[PDB]
């Protein structure tokens, strides 16, 4: 049962999370752009 | 096709060796936090 409450839980969820990576990979690839070589 | 056949045999051997019985002495005394890690982790091993 609780397998089946995960299991319904994720296929609930499963675009908004898809949603949320793309949100998180435009933040951390903003976060890259301060980024500076050093010697 | 030899190569999933070859892989998916590997992956369903863990079943296979029927030596799941150690794991299960604790799956008498699992916790909700590991049989959620038990969840994730058989997901992890597919995607492995």
């Amino acid at each position: 049962a609780y397998q089946q409450k995960l299991l319904n839980y994720f296929a609930r969820n499963f675009y908004n999370m898809r949603m949320l990576a793309l949100f998180v990979a435009f933040a951390i690839n903003f976060i890259l752009l301060f980024y500076k070589v050093s010697t | 096709l030899f190569a999933l056949r070859y892989n998916i045999l590997t992956l369903m051997r863990m079943l296979s060796l029927k030596s799941l019985k150690k794991q299960m002495k604790k799956v008498k005394k699992m916790t909700v936090k590991d049989m959620v890690t038990a969840f994730f982790s058989s997901y992890w091993s597919i995607f492995m």
